[PDB]
């Protein structure tokens, strides 16, 4: 019932060259939202670079500059921070490793230390804390195994205990939440199915039940929400679709309706995508719009891994391609 | 960021944020772990609660001051911290950092007023019954205070009857019921009481997708068919006819059509084969976005039917 209605002058074509221009210029124009989002800069860099690579435009960003920035974000404990002077966290450790993987530049950082850092954050029940202050979230289970998979070091953690924690987070509706007892949400479902793909445990997911819950995310507008009774948001065209793809149920979505919703979220003047038609654009939604379209089979965009949200050609290069359902 | 609809004061707020951020980091490198810090970060965390490093700084400061202050001074500090947290949650109740810092803080106190924390929860949940950060915190508080599964079940009932937006309260019930059961999926008498509670909900508001999701789980949580008791059989047949009535009143309602198919499965797959197939065609016409799912569901049931007929003597 809660839905957007798309206006009839909404973009209905993919504006690839504008999106590359928007990203290539981003953080160049003291900008307010730039300044203010410094706490997630490393992930912001990952979003920009990955989308540029999916569009074949990676070369237009600054490799040398980014490698030095990453190197300067690794702390003595081995963890990576969002930006210089900020504190290390598993979120930004994953983003940095994803970036270095895109650039085939992994030994820009100390890999042994990243591994020891991730290892140190695992708790007795198999969960992962995000950092030393102990916040537990299935988001961090995914960051840990995704980081380690990309580095070839999955054996460094207690995998069975990790699987057991994640499965304890599975709910009556087939979905997953942040912690045991937490309500299902597409973002968490993405993290947990991504985790179960990497660790080879997708047979423990009820694909028909979860797939149903996921495809019921699609509203009459064609857009997807993250949980029942919420507004659609273009980034759920990543969280929900990637999960559906991982569990073999991507065809349970109406693909043309979602595609029309994603394209309507483009800003035809500035480029970029907003969370919903007519809102302000940002690089986060630009990546997830474009990545969503790639999952739907868009020819102008490179195939994207539903597990790692990176070009599949990159993961083929490092030989890390989990089997999906 | 989200929900941002398509200057001068913005440039002044930024220069103040930058200067204070600047100042906190210098103070931190200098090892100045003091109340001025707390003052500086309060100015930033208020508007910008996802700046995690500044929560870490507050923690480093509070940790340090616990050593080099008296107990009464330390107690005054934690009370100030609790007030600050509450004012942050009023402006932004959906920040991971704020809720986590509140838990960190409460976990290290000896003795926290947990009943006060449960009441904070009830207030935030009146404002937004779907706020998952607040339900997570409530589960945290209930565990720390050893609140019984039966008390929380009583809390969920008030929430489902007083208004809709019930997905989070039904979810909570699905976790609580197995607990006061417990077992090593639901006993029949418990299940029957829940079927009655959920069926009230969906005839009160047939729109109301949360009760239908919960009801589908209840239909699978039984000892099953055919160990169908005469009471459960009767209950499910009466649900079937009530859904058919609702179908007349609301012919565009996809949830009641799906539920009819599901109930027929629960009752007798082969006996209702013809009606089941009829219902799929009506459903696909009513919910065409789900056509692919519905064809796959129907294929699964038709395969199950084939297996049921091959089991014949
Ligand atoms: C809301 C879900 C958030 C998920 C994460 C922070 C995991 C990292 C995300 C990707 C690799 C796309
Ligand atoms: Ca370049
Ligand atoms: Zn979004």
């Amino acid at each position: 019932q809660k839905d957007v209605t798309i206006k009839s002058d909404a973009p209905d074509t993919l504006l690839l060259e504008k999106h590359a221009d928007y990203i290539a210029s981003y953080g160049s124009k003291d900008d307010y939202e730039y300044c203010m989002s410094e706490y997630l800069r490393m992930s912001g860099v990952y979003w920009g670079l990955t989308v540029m690579d999916l569009m074949g435009q990676l070369h237009r960003m600054n490799k040398e500059e980014i490698l030095v920035f990453i190197k300067s974000c690794q702390h003595e404990c081995g963890g990576v921070s969002a930006s210089i002077g900020h504190d290390p966290h598993l979120l930004y450790t994953l983003s940095a490793v994803q970036i270095l993987t895109l650039y085939d530049s992994i030994h820009v950082i100390n890999v042994d230390k990243v591994v020891a850092y991730v290892q140190s954050l695992q708790k007795e029940d198999g969960s992962f804390a995000g950092d030393i202050w102990g916040e537990i979230d299935t988001r961090f289970s995914f960051c840990a195994v995704a980081t380690l998979a990309l580095l070839g070091k999955l054996d460094a953690i207690n995998v069975e205990k990790a699987i057991e924690f994640v499965l304890s987070c599975m709910n009556f509706d087939g979905g997953f939440g942040c912690r045991p007892g937490s309500e299902s949400h597409a973002g968490q479902i993405y993290c947990c199915t991504g985790f179960l793909a990497i660790t080879s445990q997708l047979h423990q997911v009820n694909s028909d039940l979860l797939g149903w819950w996921l495809c019921e995310r699609q509203l009459p507008s064609g857009g997807l929400n993250g949980r029942p009774e919420k507004l659609p948001d273009v980034c759920y065209s990543w969280w929900v679709l990637a999960s559906l793809k991982i569990i073999g149920r991507l065809h349970w979505i109406d693909r043309e309706k979602l595609r029309s919703f994603i394209l309507a979220c483009q800003d035809e003047e500035t480029g970029g995508f907003a969370d919903r038609p007519g809102d302000m654009v940002d690089p986060f939604h630009t990546l997830f719009g474009i990545a969503g379209l790639s999952l739907l089979g868009e020819e102008q965009i490179k195939p994207v891994s539903p597990v790692f949200c990176m070009p599949e050609e990159v993961l083929q290069r490092v030989n890390v391609q989990p089997e999906l359902v | 960021m989200h929900g941002r609809l398509k200057r001068l004061e913005r440039e002044q707020k930024l220069k103040l944020y930058q200067s204070a951020t600047q100042a906190v980091f210098q103070k931190r490198q200098a090892g100045e772990l003091d109340e001025s810090v707390l003052e500086l970060t309060s100015q930033i965390l208020g508007a910008n609660p996802d700046f995690a490093t500044l929560w870490n700084c507050r923690r480093e400061v509070l940790q340090h001051l616990e050593t080099e202050k008296s107990p009464e001074e330390s107690a005054a500090l934690v009370k100030a911290e609790l007030g600050f947290l509450e004012s942050c949650l009023r402006v932004n109740p959906k920040s991971y950092g704020t809720w986590h810092h509140r838990c960190w803080l409460l976990s290290r106190l000896p003795e926290p007023n947990w009943a006060r924390e449960l009441e904070l929860c009830a207030r935030f949940l009146e404002a937004d019954e779907r706020n998952f950060h607040c339900w997570d915190y409530r589960r945290f508080v209930a565990a720390q205070a050893a609140v019984a599964p039966a008390e929380e079940l009583a809390f969920t009932d008030s929430l489902i009857t007083r208004n809709f937006s019930n997905y989070s309260s039904w979810h909570y019930r699905s976790c609580l019921l197995p607990q006061l059961h417990p077992q090593p999926r639901l006993p029949e008498n418990v299940l029957l009481k829940e079927l009655e509670l959920v069926q009230n909900a969906f005839f009160t508001d047939p729109n109301d997708q949360s009760a239908w999701f919960y009801h589908r789980w209840l239909l699978g949580a039984g000892s099953g068919r055919c160990e169908l008791s005469v009471e459960k059989s009767t209950v499910l047949q009466s649900e079937l006819e009530s859904c058919k009535e609702l179908q007349e009143l609301e012919p565009e309602n996809k949830w009641c059509l799906l539920t009819i198919i599901l109930l027929m499965r629960a009752l007798d797959p082969l006996l209702y084969e013809k009606e089941t197939l009829q219902y799929f065609s009506t459903l696909k016409a009513v919910d065409p976005m789900r056509a692919a799912y519905l064809d796959d569901l129907r294929s699964k049931f038709l395969l199950e039917n084939s297996v049921l007929k091959m089991e014949y003597a």
